[PDB]
Parts: structure tokens; sequence; C-alpha cells
């Protein structure tokens, strides 16, 4: 299948509490794999996925090293976004960035990422030619300057095709077992009457991986987009996802309503009815 | 694996 | 500026009366980052519930969840309590385990 390699970084001021706490999770598609705190008792890069642990002593001192530096970068970017803003030194305030690859089948490139938000807004991005930049207000626009001098845009390119798809690429093999394991969702309906005249029908997807699905209600063959109650997807803990969908039909009616479910690791998308 | 982005804001 | 909490109880697997489980509470959907979760069991705080490492969405918006062993039963009720900059006092939600 398709597959996605992406870092998150969170950089939270807290006045009065300390230097800013910098967070640092990697992903290979759904799953994490490494962990960078600055408030852990001995910050460094932690394996978080077992196939990870097979690389050597020289890529965690490379990881933790990249991590440490960046926890004075973003703790600069925090000062640096104040004065851009003309904020007080009073405010919490967070700059996150998330940024990587996605690849194809073939393990080719399919697009890189990078962009940083500023209490919560869009900042700064990598535009998909990995070239240039989209700033978001006048603020980013000093940075945008700042990383157009400095040719930022190539050296993102430059590990964006090369090291995070090389990377990406070894996580893929070393990992095949479970990250190349597409899980389908168990799922069921259930009847649950509201009322005399009115009825639940909760179509249930379980123990699905990767997180990506697709649950919908029909009435006679048409979506019920309107009239559907959809939770988010939600983690189980145990790597895989759950997600429902619910439909309020008249007593009666049960049998107009079907669930249709699509995911990864199902050949053809399923079609469910409640089963009296 | 990360790269070493040293550029500040 | 400040976006509000999701809030999500439910088990890791279908719930069975005396059949240990993990208890769950997905906070999501939330900025900024700061956020307080009881996993709650007849009313009183359960100790030592683990959460997973701070994490956000394609919308920036951040997520974690928070989990704790348990065997439920007929008769114990177990909630989720949520406290967040955005709410004037904590939200309590209830497990529900056709939810």
């Amino acid at each position: 299948g398709s597959h996605s390699m992406r870092y998150f970084y969170t950089a939270m001021s807290r006045p009065g509490r300390g230097e800013p706490r910098f967070i640092t999770v990697g992903y290979v598609d759904d799953t994490l794999f490494v962990r960078f705190d600055s408030d852990a008792t001995s910050p460094r890069k932690e394996p978080r996925a077992p196939w990870i642990e097979q690389e050597g002593p020289e890529y965690w001192d490379r990881e933790t090293q990249i991590s440490k530096t960046n926890t004075q970068t973003y703790r600069e970017n925090l000062r640096t976004a104040l004065r851009y803003y003309n904020q007080s030194e009073a405010g919490s305030h967070i700059i996150q960035r998330m940024y990587g690859c996605d690849v194809g089948p073939d393990g080719r490139l399919l697009r890189g990422y990078d962009q940083d938000a500023y209490d919560g807004k869009d900042y700064i991005a990598l535009n998909e030619d990995l070239s240039s930049w989209t700033a978001a207000d006048t603020a980013a626009q000093i940075t945008q300057r700042k990383w157009e001098a400095a040719r930022v845009a190539e050296q993102l390119r430059a590990y964006l095709e090369g090291l995070c798809v090389e990377s990406l690429r070894r996580y893929l093999e070393n990992g095949k077992e479970t990250l190349q394991r597409a899980d389908p969702p168990k799922t069921h309906v259930t009847h649950h009457p509201i009322s005399d005249h009115e009825v639940t029908l909760r179509c249930w997807a379980l123990g699905f991986y990767p997180a990506e699905i697709t649950l919908t209600w029909q009435r006679d063959g048409e979506d019920q987009t309107q009239d559907t109650e959809l939770v988010e997807t939600r983690p189980a803990g145990d790597r895989t996802f759950q997600k429902w969908a619910a439909v309020v039909v008249p007593s009666g009616e049960e049998q107009r309503y079907t669930c249709h479910v699509q995911h990864e690791g199902l050949p053809k998308p399923l079609t469910l009815r409640w089963e009296p | 694996e990360e790269y070493l982005q040293a550029f500040t804001y | 500026i400040q976006r509000t909490p999701k809030i999500q109880v439910y088990s890791r697997h279908p719930a069975e009366n005396g059949k240990s489980n993990f208890l769950n509470c997905y906070v999501s959907g939330f900025h900024p980052s700061d956020i307080e979760v009881d996993l709650l069991k007849n009313g009183e705080r359960i100790e030592k519930v683990e959460h997973s490492d701070l994490s956000f969405s394609k919308d920036w918006s951040f997520y974690l969840l928070y989990y704790t062993e348990f065997t439920p039963t007929e008769k114990d009720e177990y909630a989720c309590r949520v406290n967040h900059v955005t709410l004037s006092q904590p939200k309590i939600v209830k497990w529900d385990r056709d939810m």
C-alpha cells in the first residue's frame, strides 16, 4: 500500500514554570515509533515500536542530538514569534510543526510536508513543489524572507527526497509484519429502541488498522449523511481503532437501512443490515 | 529519521 | 483561538461482566494542549491511569488517550472527567458499553 512518515513537534511556553517544553513524536502511518520529551528525566529519543529497536547506538545518539538542538531552536522560535506579534511575555504560547513524506507502493516519494503553526493558526508551510513557502501573515513573511535567503527549502527538499524516503523504506521492511499488515474491521449492527416508534441502528467497526475507514448508512440505497451520527475514529490501545455510525429509524423500517463499510483491509466494501 | 533544520524564525 | 475537547469513554474490547478489559478516555480536537483527565470508578478517581504521548491531527488540534485496566460489572459505574481552559467546570462523561 501507500505509506507516510511524520514527525510532530510541540513547543509550549509556560512563563513562571521553566523553559518551554519540547516534545517530538514520530509516526509511520498510524504507528508511533519514537518520542522525545524535554521534560524527561534524561531527555533522549526513545523507541516506541519493536522494529525501531534494531537501529544501532549511533542512530539513537544522532536522533537524540537533533531533538536536543531542536529544543533550543524552538525556544528561540517562541521568543521570536512573541516579538513578531507584539505579544507580552506573560502568556503561554505553542508552536507546532509537522513534516515528512508520503510514498507509494513502489517506495517512491508521493509528496513531502513541512508546516508550522503558531497558537494553532497556520504560520509557514513548504509548498508541494518543495521549493517555495506560504506565509500566513506579515509575521510569517519575515521568516519566509529569512528562509529564502538561507535556502532552507533546498535543504528540506534534499531531506524529503532522500533520507525521509530512504529511512521510511527501511522502517517498512523492518516492521513489515505490522506496518504492512492491514487489519480489517470486525463489524456488527446493534438495535436500540429509543421509544415506541423510533429505534437506533448502530453500525460498529472494531479492531481495524490503519485508522482510515468509511462507515455510511443508506436508506433505500440513498446516503443518509445528514441523519447519521458518526463518532470520531478512536484508538483501542492495542494499535487498532474503532468507529461507529448511528441512524434513528422508524419502527418496522429497519430493513430499508444498510450499513456500508470501506477499509483497506477489505477486498470489497461490506454491506450490513440489522439481523433480528 | 529526522534531519536538523537549524534555521530559526 | 481555543478549541474544546471532544470526549469519548469506551472499552478496548467488547464489555463482558467479570472479564478484565481496558477503560479508555479519548480526548481530541482541543487547543491549547493542557488538559486534565480522570477516569472514575463509582465517582472516585482511579489511581495510576496512564496516557499516550501528546500529538495532534492535521488540523493542529491535540489528542490523548487515557487508559486503565478494569473488570466491568453490572453495578459498577465508570466515567471520564475532563477539564480544559475552554470549560468552566469539569465535564463528566459516563461509560456506556453501547457507545
